[PDB]
């Protein structure tokens, strides 16, 4: 568990937020707008 | 459509136009004229 | 009002007058 | 709506009359405040040498390239 | 070499008069429509 | 089901398709665009290549550029959070990371233009040719701005985003490789060349027997989309074609697919050289002549010319190009000719 | 063992062996100096 | 320079070598020359070829 | 030597030319 | 009916003749191994295996057959150098025969297979018309690679029940085949560990041996079998082009830059080994060793191996060959005798000028001579008018170190020239240019030709997946709109 | 030669930074793209009427 | 046609064409083992990339004889 | 000089394919008039 | 553009056009592309010169 | 030691021939096949 491992994990969950939000605001429209 | 169409366009141009004429005016006064 | 359009429209054109008037001003900055 | 329908409208202008030229000058004292070159670590045009080098500051090593950039752009 | 020049010379004067006397010859009325 | 409404969202008809492929085309190609738009304008090359390449100091259209990064990082993916920036945004601007973050965010935005394109076509139930042809610029940038530096030192001599380092890039192919005497290369501009002729014989063609559809002199206004005839003579078009060159062409489907063959494979066809210029396997020397030229003195061809010539740029641009090298090469050692 | 009923003609027009007959020569033409050396 | 299949050139190398600088711009047909090796020698089949294809 | 195999490559190409516009498919409507 | 190019679209809805095909492309395929392999033994030259090794010789398949445990030869010679009594029937010529045998029989297969294609095992008895269950398929075949997979990992590497794979020193002087451990851990997952090939096949094994039981048991849902169109062969075809580019990059990529499954003795040293001065690095540490605990230097230099002076020369560089320089290397510069030794250039005052080494991008480089702070001493000027660093004008001398030239030193102007132009590219050797007669120019590795090949067949193969996927997935329209 | 004649021109012309050259390559540029995408829209709407073994 | 004593031996394995299971079936596990081999492939990548160091890994060539 | 070995490369690369093409024309041709009835059977 | 620069009308010369405070000269992308043409030119007819320019 | 023309010698003779009489083969069954109705055109 270096600084590099600890970077590269949180870099995973960066990705992971980013689609987390793209998937989250196309829910919220697709629903209010069938 | 109150302002007519062309009256937008001749101020967008006369906009544009100013914008490129104060680029040419650089290449001659300050950094890069040399 | 904020269709997709108008979210490209302005996420194009936002930056862009940006830009310009960062642009504008270091046509003056002179050494 | 049509592009043109919407150029031509009055209450367009009425909102794009008080946030362009807001924009326009705020992008200008970005760089006149000088505030972009310390953003992005662009050298004015008194920084690119100094009484210490006098010769371009190039990287040399890749995991220690954080400290030599900041010696190198130490004054 | 001066009968080489000789020839060529009718040669190139014998194409061109070709040439200019046969666009003189009502060459605008030869068309399809008439 | 959740998936079903969202993808019926997504197809929805608008003024700009989205579509399942947008969801990567769009923040790709956007980010790719702003990077560069960004890097043309306020980072500077100084550390990485000792240059100027930026609208705030001074450059303009043609000389700004987002520059590879230092040739000391090898082919480091520059990552923000990297061992090699370790986030603090200034000096990955510094050290050269916009180019890879630039190269990387365009290559994907365009695998997803090429998906677009898959899913346009799908939707609209066609054929998917368009997918077919634009893989040719997929090919080029792949081969040229990812394979080539892959191959070589580092990422520093992969082409820089820009005007004049493009040519940069053209004159430093041509001195060190001699890319101008590859046949791929030969095969890609006869094909591009190509292209264009077709293209510009075509344009021509269908509009100078188009058929008497109208009153006006204008010719533009005598057509209408739902038409079902025919607006030009292919009968007269072939007879004139076939007069004139010898021979001509007869079928519609057949000229089409031709105007598309052409361009895409000359593009395969460079895009294959350069990856084999990539390993410095080079199409370099004629060994049969340089021999027969070195054993007599009295030998020459332009070939040798271009030889000498390579030589001379090489010597001469080494010492500028590569900082990191640190050449000298003192005035006697620099190759010239007579007095000039 | 039996006639396979996937069994099909095969064609060439003239102008396909046309093009076919350039395309190998010419590429012979680029090729034959480089294979020369 | 040597510019002919027969001087040792290949397709690629091979090329009609233009016209002697000591000629510069004047005219030079083949009646003009003492001989046809010397019009040879002087690069007289690049005026030819090219007035020729221009035509 | 190799003079006379790029002279008979450039003759054969010559002659595949002259062979597709004198032996032609015609076309016919 | 059938264009030329849509030709072999005819074996497409014939279960039986696409077996018969199949093994067709097999049969070429393992004859064009044993003949490749028998013509490699028949131009092969197995005398000095330190100064003329495989790959000097552009042997391309005999670095393949030696990596996995294949040294001995009938001949009576050994790669490894040493000698073989009654090598078994695993020889390199052995392999080539094994190969040719194979290719024979799957080409009678093959035949049979065409002749009788009216099998009721390529049928459906639900509709009568033939038809093949690949979810099915893919299930049983992926469980036998799997098996085979972890029998290769666990018995043919480990050495339990086989000979291992060659394993080297980290400089590419002695090494040799032999069973390797697997790494369980971290650096299981350095490519140049070569436990971690053992360690991958047999876990990768265990793996898809079970992804192959899952295959068998459980059937596809019905979005993916319509989505994938996975009734339709053609997909199949499109998804196994996509996975082969894909293997063919890495495999490019890990053979260009290095790794355990590509060692020096095999294909050469790679491009980088001479941008960083490894080898050059190794000599001096080793020198300076030997000069530290006490020895003239003479003798610290004559204790250098060939083969590490050998490694430390442009001419065995990948990335500086043509692409139409055809032949081996040997060709191009003809074949090593001998080390002419290290040569130590000083100048009046006594210092250690080097000559500044040629970059691999450049075809000429001037002589330049330089100090151990980097600073212009001496060149060969290209005008020698104002020259005022010529190599005359500041008188520098050249003294051998452990070589051929050992002891000896040379003081007159045009010798020093001489050795200064030779050194300029690596160490200097002794090479017969009279055997192949070796023109003058260099020529690339076998890394370097497998390096390019492969990846020119993977960017190809990109667009073949790419225009086979869109096939399957517009197969209704695809006759017109 | 052509190779030849384009190096010394550069040398002595500077041709790339000429706006002239640069309207010619784009104009080559977009030939080709448009050659290629009319020859995709034209040949991907093909009325069917043929079967899938023929041309 | 033509039944061969293998065909007997492997007629069950392609006994079964065209069968499905409705809804989905197992596509989530697909997605769950795809993202982690998309993880295992970037971990392998930046290792080899010598962007992410780890102790005890070092990418050089080692003494493995 | 010269490779000694392009000739064969050179020579067989513009043969063999050039023959292969002529092949498939020929049978073309030869499948056409058979289809038609006439003095060819 | 030939036409044009046939009568010596060359492309943009930025050669130098950055300069710092002092006065120092910073190098951009097209003064790499003027040292590869004087490379090319200092080597291009190298028989054919006897004067220090090229008129 | 051989002479380096035969090469091309035997390699041409060999090949030109033999092509030739395959082609001649081809031609015969294509337009057999084409004179019987069936599949083939
Ligand atoms: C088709 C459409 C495709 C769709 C587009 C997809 C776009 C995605 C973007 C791709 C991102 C790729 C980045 C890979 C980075 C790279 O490669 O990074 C490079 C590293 C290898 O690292 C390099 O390794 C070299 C060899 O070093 C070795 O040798 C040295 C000896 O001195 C030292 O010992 C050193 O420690 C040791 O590692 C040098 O160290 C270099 O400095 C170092 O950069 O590989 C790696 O990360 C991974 C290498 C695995 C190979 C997979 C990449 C395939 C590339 C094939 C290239 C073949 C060559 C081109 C052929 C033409
Ligand atoms: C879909 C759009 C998209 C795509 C494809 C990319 C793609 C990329 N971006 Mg990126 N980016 C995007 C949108 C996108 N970006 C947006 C919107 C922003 C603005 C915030 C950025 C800002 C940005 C920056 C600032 C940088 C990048 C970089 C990169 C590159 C490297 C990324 C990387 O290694 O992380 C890969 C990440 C993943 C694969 C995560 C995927 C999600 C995982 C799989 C979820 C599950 C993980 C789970 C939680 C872990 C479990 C535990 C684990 C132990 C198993 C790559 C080409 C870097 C770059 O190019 O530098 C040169 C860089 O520095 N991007
Ligand atoms: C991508 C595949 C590939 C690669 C990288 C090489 C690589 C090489 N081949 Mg090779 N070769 C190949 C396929 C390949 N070959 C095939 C398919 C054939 C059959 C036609 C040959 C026939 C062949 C011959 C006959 C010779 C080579 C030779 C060589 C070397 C020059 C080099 C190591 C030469 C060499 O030095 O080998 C001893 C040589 O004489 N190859
Ligand atoms: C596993 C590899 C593989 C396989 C099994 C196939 C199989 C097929 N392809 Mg294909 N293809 C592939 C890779 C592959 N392709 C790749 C990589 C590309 C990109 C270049 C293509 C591009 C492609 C196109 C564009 C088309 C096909 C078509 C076809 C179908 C008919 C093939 C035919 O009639 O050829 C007949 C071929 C000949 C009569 C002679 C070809 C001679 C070639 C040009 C040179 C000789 C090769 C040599 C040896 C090669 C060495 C090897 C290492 C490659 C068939 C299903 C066709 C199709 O589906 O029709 C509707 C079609 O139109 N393919
Ligand atoms: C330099 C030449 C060149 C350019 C600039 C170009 C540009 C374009 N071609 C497109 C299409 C096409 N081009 C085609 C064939 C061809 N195109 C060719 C040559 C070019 N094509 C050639 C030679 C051919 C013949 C095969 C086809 C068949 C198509 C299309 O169907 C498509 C279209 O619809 O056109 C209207 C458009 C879609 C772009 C895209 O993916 O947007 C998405 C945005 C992305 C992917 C981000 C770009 C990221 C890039 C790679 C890196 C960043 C670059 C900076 C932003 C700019 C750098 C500038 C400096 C280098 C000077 C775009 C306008
Ligand atoms: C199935 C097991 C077959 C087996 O173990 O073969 C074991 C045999 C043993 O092969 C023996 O090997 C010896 C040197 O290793 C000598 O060469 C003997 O001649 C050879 O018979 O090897 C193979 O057949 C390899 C099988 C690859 C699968
Ligand atoms: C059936 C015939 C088919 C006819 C078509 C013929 C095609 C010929 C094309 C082959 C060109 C090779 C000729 C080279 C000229 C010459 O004589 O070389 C001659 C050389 C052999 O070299 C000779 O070797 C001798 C013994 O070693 C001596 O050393 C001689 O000095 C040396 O000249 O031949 C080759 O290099 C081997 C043939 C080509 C090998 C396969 C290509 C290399 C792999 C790259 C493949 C990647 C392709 C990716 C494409 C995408
Ligand atoms: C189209 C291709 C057709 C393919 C079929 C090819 C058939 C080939 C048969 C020709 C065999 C000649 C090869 C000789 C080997 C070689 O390389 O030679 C090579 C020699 C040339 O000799 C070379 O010449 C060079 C330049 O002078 C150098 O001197 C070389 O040293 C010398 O070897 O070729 C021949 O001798 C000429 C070709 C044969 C000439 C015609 C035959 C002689 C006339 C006798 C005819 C009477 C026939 C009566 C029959 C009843
Ligand atoms: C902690 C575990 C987190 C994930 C749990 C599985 C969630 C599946 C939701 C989705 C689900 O199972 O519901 C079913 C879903 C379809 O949703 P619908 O709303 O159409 O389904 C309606 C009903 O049929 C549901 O029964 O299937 C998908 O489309 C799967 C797409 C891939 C999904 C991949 C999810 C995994 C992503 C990576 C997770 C991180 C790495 C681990
Ligand atoms: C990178 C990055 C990022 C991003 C960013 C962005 C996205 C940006 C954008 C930006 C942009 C987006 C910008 C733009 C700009 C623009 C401009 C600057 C323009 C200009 C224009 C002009 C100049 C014009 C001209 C012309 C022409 C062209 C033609 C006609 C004429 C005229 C003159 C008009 C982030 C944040 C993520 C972070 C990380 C990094
Ligand atoms: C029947 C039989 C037999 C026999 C067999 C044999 C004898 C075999 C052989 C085989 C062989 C002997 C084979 C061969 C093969 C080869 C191949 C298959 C090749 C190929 C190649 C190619 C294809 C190439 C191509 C190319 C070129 C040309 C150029 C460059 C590029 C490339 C590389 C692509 C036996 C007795 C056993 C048993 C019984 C039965
Ligand atoms: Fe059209």
């Amino acid at each position: 568990m270096t600084a590099s491992l600890s970077n590269f994990i949180a870099s995973l969950i960066a990705g992971g937020v980013v689609v987390g939000v793209i998937a989250i605001a196309l829910i919220v429209i697709s629903k209010s707008d069938r | 459509g109150r302002v007519p169409l062309w009256l937008v366009g001749l101020v967008g141009g006369f906009a544009v136009i100013t914008i490129v004429s104060l680029f040419i005016y650089g290449s001659y006064s300050g950094l890069g004229s040399s | 009002i904020f269709t997709f359009r108008w979210l490209a429209v302005h996420g194009l054109a936002i930056p862009t007058v940006f830009f310009l008037g960062g642009i504008t001003a270091m046509q003056f900055i002179q050494r | 709506r049509p592009f043109s329908d919407i150029i031509t409208s009055v209450r367009y202008w009425i909102i794009h009359s008080i946030t362009i030229p807001s924009l326009f000058v705020s992008g200008w004292l970005f760089i006149s405040t000088g505030l972009a070159y310390d953003v992005f670590g662009t050298p004015r045009p008194n920084e690119y040498f100094t009484q210490d080098r006098q010769q371009v500051p190039l990287v040399n090593d890749r995991f220690s390239a954080k400290q030599e950039l900041e010696d190198l752009t130490k004054g | 070499m001066l009968t080489l020049k000789i020839l060529v010379y009718t040669t190139v004067i014998f194409f061109v008069s070709l040439f200019i006397f046969g666009f003189l010859s009502s060459d605008p009325s030869r068309n399809p429509n008439r | 089901g959740l998936f079903d409404l969202v993808d019926d969202w997504l197809k929805k008809d608008r003024f700009v398709f989205v579509g399942w492929s947008g969801l990567l085309l769009f923040p790709t190609a956007y980010l790719a665009a702003g990077g560069w738009m960004t890097g043309t304008t306020f980072v500077t090359s100084w550390y990485t290549h000792g240059l100027a390449s930026s609208y705030l100091e001074g450059c303009n259209f043609l000389t700004a550029a987002v520059s590879t990064p230092a040739n000391s990082v090898g082919h480091s993916l520059l990552l923000l959070w990297g061992p090699e920036a370790q986030g603090d945004f200034t000096r990955w601007c510094q050290i050269g990371g916009l180019w890879t973050f630039v190269a990387l965010h365009g290559a994907f935005g365009l695998i997803g233009f090429c998906l677009r394109q898959f899913e346009i076509a799908r939707l609209v139930g066609i054929r998917p040719y368009n997918a077919i042809a634009f893989s040719g610029p997929i090919a080029v940038f792949v081969s040229v701005f990812l394979l080539y530096p892959l191959g070589q030192a580092s990422w520093f001599f992969a082409p820089s985003f820009g005007v004049a380092a493009i040519f940069r890039f053209l004159l430093f192919l041509q001195g060190f490789h001699n890319w101008t005497l590859n046949p791929f290369h030969m095969m890609g501009v006869a094909g591009i060349l190509g292209g264009a002729l077709l293209c510009a014989i075509h344009g021509a063609t269908v509009e100078n027997t188009l058929f008497e559809d109208g009153d006006a002199a204008n010719t533009f206004r005598a057509f209408t989309p739902t038409q079902s005839e025919e607006t030009y003579s292919m009968v007269t078009a072939n007879r004139f074609w076939s007069q004139i060159f010898g021979v001509a062409f007869s079928n519609k489907r057949w000229l089409h697919f031709f105007m598309l063959f052409v361009p895409v494979t000359g593009l395969w066809t460079s895009s294959i050289g350069i990856v084999g210029l990539a390993l410095n396997l080079r199409a370099y020397d004629f060994v049969s002549q340089e021999l027969r030229a070195a054993e007599d003195p009295e030998f020459e061809t332009f070939y040798t010319k271009n030889h000498l010539l390579d030589e001379g740029i090489r010597a001469w641009m080494a010492a500028q190009d590569q900082p990191h090298e640190n050449f000298v090469f003192p005035e006697e050692v620099l190759p010239r000719g007579n007095a000039l | 063992t039996g006639p396979n009923p996937n069994k099909q003609a095969v064609e060439l027009n003239r102008t396909s062996l046309y093009w076919g007959l350039l395309l190998i020569f010419v590429l012979a033409v680029l090729f034959s100096s480089y294979f020369f050396n | 320079v040597s510019g002919s299949l027969l001087y040792g050139n290949n397709i690629i190398s091979g090329a009609v070598v233009p016209s002697s600088n000591a000629i510069g711009m004047h005219f030079y047909p083949i009646w003009e020359a003492a001989s046809v090796d010397e019009w040879l020698y002087n690069g007289g089949p690049y005026q030819l070829i090219v007035l020729h294809f221009l035509l | 030597m190799e003079a006379l195999v790029y002279t008979f490559l450039l003759i054969g190409t010559l002659m595949v030319i002259f062979f597709a516009v004198f032996f032609r498919e015609t076309p016919r409507i | 009916a059938l264009p030329w190019y849509r030709v072999h679209t005819v074996v497409l809805n014939d279960p039986g003749r696409l077996i018969a095909v199949h093994l067709m492309h097999t049969a070429l395929v393992a004859g064009w191994a044993g003949s490749m392999a028998l013509y490699e033994l028949a131009v092969f030259d197995p005398s000095d295996p330190v100064l003329n090794p495989m790959w000097r010789q552009g042997m391309f398949v005999m670095p393949f057959m030696t990596r996995l445990g294949i040294t001995d030869s009938w001949g009576g010679w050994s790669i490894t150098g040493e000698s073989v009594s009654n090598p078994g029937i695993w020889s390199f010529e052995g392999v080539a025969l094994s190969h040719i045998i194979l290719s024979g029989m799957c080409f009678l297969a093959a035949i049979w297979h065409w002749v009788y294609w009216d099998l009721e095992l390529f049928r459906d008895p639900r509709t009568g018309e033939p038809a093949l269950d690949l979810p099915k398929i893919f299930g049983i075949h992926l469980f036998l690679s799997g098996l085979l997979c972890f029998g290769f990992g666990a018995f043919h590497v480990t050495g339990l029940f086989g000979p291992g794979i060659w394993v080297s020193d980290a400089y590419g002087i002695t090494g040799k085949v032999q069973p390797v451990a697997p790494a369980w851990g971290a650096d299981g997952f350095n490519p140049f560990n070569p436990g971690g090939i053992a360690a991958h096949h047999i876990a990768a094994g265990i793996f898809g041996i079970f992804a192959g039981i899952f295959h068998l048991t459980v059937r596809p849902p019905q979005r993916l079998y319509r989505a994938l169109r996975m009734g339709n062969i053609e997909t199949v075809l499109s998804s196994s082009i996509s996975a082969v580019f894909f293997a063919a990059f890495v495999t490019s990529g890990t053979m260009w830059y290095g790794a355990a499954a590509t060692p020096i003795e095999l294909f050469g040293p790679t491009r980088y080994q001479w941008d960083s001065g490894y080898f050059q690095q190794e000599i001096e540490r080793q020198v300076e060793t030997s000069v530290s605990e006490g020895l003239s230097e003479s003798q610290a230099w004559s204790r250098i191996p060939d083969k590490l002076a050998f490694y430390d020369y442009i001419g065995n560089n990948p990335a500086k060959g043509g692409l139409f320089r055809a032949g081996p290397m040997n060709k191009g510069d003809g074949i090593a005798e001998a080390w002419l030794g290290h040569p130590i250039f000083r100048d009046k005052e006594g210092r250690e000028l080097t000559v500044r080494r040629m970059p691999a991008f450049f075809e000429t480089f001037p002589v330049i001579l330089v100090d151990k702070d980097g600073i212009i001493r001496a060149d060969i000027p290209f005008r020698r008018a104002e020259s005022k660093y010529s190599i005359e004008q500041v008188g520098v001398t050249v003294d051998f170190y452990g070589g051929k030239l050992n002891g000896q030193t040379f003081k007159d102007a045009p010798t020093v020239k001489k050795f200064a132009r030779k050194a300029q590219l690596g160490e200097v050797f002794e090479f017969d240019r009279t055997s192949l007669e070796s023109d003058g120019v260099f020529r690339s590795s076998p890394r370097g030709w497998y390096t390019y090949g492969h990846a020119n067949f993977a960017l190809l193969f990109f667009f073949g997946h790419l225009w086979h996927g869109g096939r399957t997935i517009f197969r209704d329209v695809f006759t017109g709109i | 030669g052509t190779f030849n004649f384009m190096l010394v021109f550069q040398a002595e012309h500077n041709i790339l930074m000429h706006p002239f050259h640069m309207a010619g390559v784009a104009g080559v540029f977009g030939g080709s793209l448009f050659s290629a995408m009319h020859g995709s829209l034209v040949t991907s709407s093909l009325i069917r009427e043929t079967t899938e073994n023929e041309s | 046609a033509l039944r061969t004593r293998l065909g007997e031996i492997l007629r069950p394995l392609n006994a079964e064409y065209g069968k499905v299971a409705p809804g989905w079936g197992t596509t989530p596990i697909m997605g769950i083992v795809m993202l982690a081999f998309l993880i295992f492939l970037v971990i392998i990548l930046q290792i080899y990339n010598s962007s992410l160091i780890i102790e005890n890994v070092d990418v050089d060539w080692a003494n493995g004889i | 000089e010269v490779q000694f070995g392009a000739y064969l490369a050179v020579l067989l690369g513009t043969f063999l394919p050039a023959l292969f093409l002529v092949n498939l024309f020929i049978q073309t041709e030869a499948r056409k008039a058979g289809k038609a009835g006439g003095q060819d059977s | 553009g030939i036409s044009t620069m046939a009568f010596n009308l060359n492309g943009f010369n930025f050669n130098q056009s950055v300069v710092d405070s002092q006065g120092r000269v910073i190098n951009t992308w097209a003064d790499i592309l003027n040292r590869a043409n004087l490379g090319i030119e200092v080597m291009h007819e190298r028989n054919a010169h006897n004067f220090p320019l090229d008129l």
